[PDB]
DNA sequence: TATCACAATCCCGGTGCCGAGGCCGCTCAATTGGTCGTAGACAGCTCTAGCACCGCTTAAACGCACGTACGCGCTGTCCCCCGCGTTTTAACCGCCAAGGGGATTACTCCCTAGTCTCCAGGCACGTGTCAGATATAGATTGTGATATCCT
DNA sequence: AGGATATCACAATCCATATCTGACACGTGCCTGGAGACTAGGGAGTAATCCCCTTGGCGGTTAAAACGCGGGGGACAGCGCGTACGTGCGTTTAAGCGGTGCTAGAGCTGTCTACGACCAATTGAGCGGCCTCGGCACCGGGATTGTGATA
């Protein structure tokens, strides 16, 4: 079994810049990158925990697309395109 | 044997929607008109979204409706954007929009 | 091989009658199918709660009419009501 | 040689990314991040190749939606730069924590 | 003559057991009764949807336990699952 | 005879809760462990909120829990204020909170 | 009939509402603006309330009708029914 | 004679109203406003004496919740005064319109 | 403030390829017809219960004068963020072998619905006591103006 | 000659106490619904296969990221200043209370009736799977607004 560590630093600076440009931001400060990594980690924990609850309820090991879609729907973030 | 969809003048399935109601645990018994009515509204909303999406795809000289066109046609409609309020669309991008205070002044 | 039970071909029919010369991708078909599913679940849930508040047990067309008048915003809920009433009326004939 | 003034490559990037609809995070680092996060809830899990895709779509939509509001909050204060104060204010107004 | 059922006496029992020397006003009891109705409907609706995604037809204790884990956050859900398990065990011991 | 809510050491009515689940159109068949589990969590939530409310009412020199004390004891706790996301409590007031920039 | 009642939400009432919210100093153009906001919120709630009523063939807007109208906008109200 | 400096009666009002839990709008003007609004949806209606109370509680909770976020947005811009720009920004971030 | 050279952007178009459309066979589910129990539409009635008005207070709102501090506008600094160039590091694509898990099907045994009964637990109703609210009053406090001690 | 600053005065908040009313805790009557006990049953646990699809590995390409430099521009600090908002006072006015009458609507009861579930059989509609092609991506290349350097 593998154990992965320090992966939040995998979301690099240019990726966050790309996200911001899509959002419409013109100038980005220098301390936004760590803050964005933090926000991303928090959202991801909140969604993956519900997805894993839905999975291990049905006696499974394979987090399905629909488990994630339900984990999102139960946060008011309906996601059309994977059901 | 005629399909109820044909009798009611629709395209969406009245039989399948009625069954889906009966086995979804919505009430103990389900009236005949509820299936027809629900199917009519479903088909109307589908017609609205698909019409606007086809328009938005023709405004790009593209003869095929892709997710991007559905997003463009839903965010550019007040009522539909109110209906898709909390909804994300995969592969949908965002609307081209730049705030005024960011453009070069001169 | 279990069957998959979607709204693909009905959405395709509606599209081919409202925009006869344009097609639809597969991703867009999935999105429209999920959209129909979500609106169905919203409207049916609201009709169920309306039947439950008034101590009823049947989901008649009155409850679906009210659930549509609740969920759909503004001007949509007028045309959807018109279409539904026209369909039911032509059914009873 | 040539040198664009600061604030034109930025706007060209804005116009390019607001138009195309690809994925903006590299798929493999994001997938590894998802697995490293899930390690804390059930050891030795297994992810469909489409569950990761759904998680990435949701995550990018969330971050884009957050940056739009951060940009509004930054313009509110006579600026164009976005700082962590703006992100925290937006996440407080929207009701998150 | 019409009647209506509420959680008044039960909330009052719980209070008199956790805070033996403290009353509860009328409006506060109405608030706690609304609270119980709301949490009940949340857990039960989520459990229904859960037993409907897996094509089951029975809301066993499993569905309620998972719905409690989904709704109540953090340290609340842990203790609530513990209390539910203790209760079910005591009852099943007849 | 013997009550069911008292057969499991509970205080919330397992009979009424089971009948509500059944006659509420949630699923078709409903187990006998669902009522007891649901009643256990309902009683736990009531006990926790009522305990924090009684504490907040005692730390205000009173003896009767009023809506003010339930609002105080709900907003002043992390998990509970997370469970009360969009709940307005009638006659609840708000949390006493002046910002730091407004101070002199 | 009733005309121009949004002026019944007087300026001191808005001062008190802002003081409960934690505002130290209020501009002069807030008041009118605030009324607008209020006159929209009610329109979104009362309508639903009325919709929940004329569906039960009734004519009196109960308190449960208002509670349900709120709940269906994620603004649950504890304390009434 | 005596004269409190601007910004102490304000804070005393803040501390007084954040503590008590009455109703802040006069019941009769609000009830008349509710009836005048409902006139546009069904003529010759009828309101329970408690439905108006629930509507008033919900409305005051909403306005207080909005003023908290407006105050945050005003402090964000180096101010203490709240202007309509702040209300509009808060109502845009929270997702209303 | 008008003009020039270069660095994306856009459109023409030609190829291919691949994802959409058409078509076939089956198979599962929608339709039809009785039969019945079932809830729901309907008339009357009794009774709340919300509406209307009015008299009277009196607490709250409004309007004005003032004067203080806060928003705003201008200028200047310098820090920090963007643009650009190089290098390389890690993503992408794919080919694939193991294998581990998810779906399916048939059995079966356990756990739940249905029904009648009956008792005991819960709700409406009175009843009186206790605690919250109100009124004064005193003592504690926090705020603001001022003479005095420094530069 | 003004600022600092400890220092003096005054309105507001807060304990402490009586007293007072109403709102809750408690006992009672009655009812309705929950608990047993039996029967039928159908849904979930168990086992066995099996096939498919996810992990792990590797190997090659290549383009996206990291770093480092350099220049500019924008965020922050600092000050003046004009206005507009808070504070307070005095007059006025509707909001609250309570009280009474009125009628309109609402819940309930019996009554019927039409309608939707249940079941057994039939066929046609739709879905999975296989072919065929036309829209889109992709690349090369010519034409076009645009942007900073020139004057």
């Amino acid at each position: 079994r593998k154990v992965l560590r320090d992966n939040i630093q995998g979301i690099t600076k240019p990726a966050i810049r790309r996200l911001a440009r899509r959002g419409g931001v013109k100038r980005i400060s220098g301390l936004i990158y760590e803050e964005t990594r933090g926000v991303l980690k928090v959202f991801l924990e909140n969604v993956i925990r519900d997805a894993v609850t839905y999975t291990e309820h049905a006696k499974r090991k394979t987090v399905t697309a629909m488990d994630v879609v339900y984990a999102l729907k139960r946060q008011g973030r309906t996601l059309y395109g994977f059901g | 044997k005629a399909s109820r969809s044909a009798k009611a003048g629709l395209q969406f399935p009245v039989g399948r929607i009625h069954r889906l109601l009966r086995k979804g645990n919505y009430a103990v018994r389900i009236g005949s008109g509820s299936a027809i009515y629900l199917a009519a509204t479903l088909e109307y909303l589908c017609a609205e979204v698909l019409e606007l999406a086809g328009n938005a795809a023709r405004d790009n000289k593209k003869l095929r409706i892709m997710p991007r066109h559905i997003q463009l046609a839903v965010r550019n409609d007040d009522e539909l954007a109110k209906l898709f309020e909390g909804v994300t669309i995969a592969d949908g991008g965002v609307l081209p929009n730049i705030q005024s205070a960011l453009l070069p002044k001169k | 091989k279990s069957r998959k039970e979607s709204y693909a071909i009905y959405v395709y029919k509606v599209l081919k009658q409202v925009h006869p010369d344009t097609g639809i991708s597969s991703k867009a078909m999935s999105i429209m199918n999920s959209f129909v599913n979500d609106v169905f679940e919203r409207i049916a849930g609201e009709a169920s709660r309306l039947a439950h508040y008034n101590k009823r047990s049947t989901i008649t067309s009155r409850e679906i009419q009210t659930a549509v008048r609740l969920l759909l915003p503004g001007e949509l809920a007028k045309h959807a009501v018109s279409e539904g009433t026209k369909a039911v009326t032509k059914y009873t004939s | 040689p040539h040198r664009y003034r600061p604030g034109t490559v930025a706007l060209r990037e804005i116009r390019r990314y607001q138009k195309s609809t690809e994925l903006l995070i590299r798929k493999l680092p994001f997938q590894r991040l998802v697995r490293e996060i899930a390690q804390d809830f059930k050891t030795d899990l297994r992810f469909q190749s489409s569950a990761v895709m759904a998680l990435q779509e949701a995550s990018e939509a969330y971050l884009v939606g957050l940056f739009e509001d951060t940009n509004l909050c930054a313009i509110h204060a006579k600026r164009v730069t976005i700082m962590p104060k703006d992100i925290q204010l937006a996440r407080r107004i929207r009701g998150e924590r």
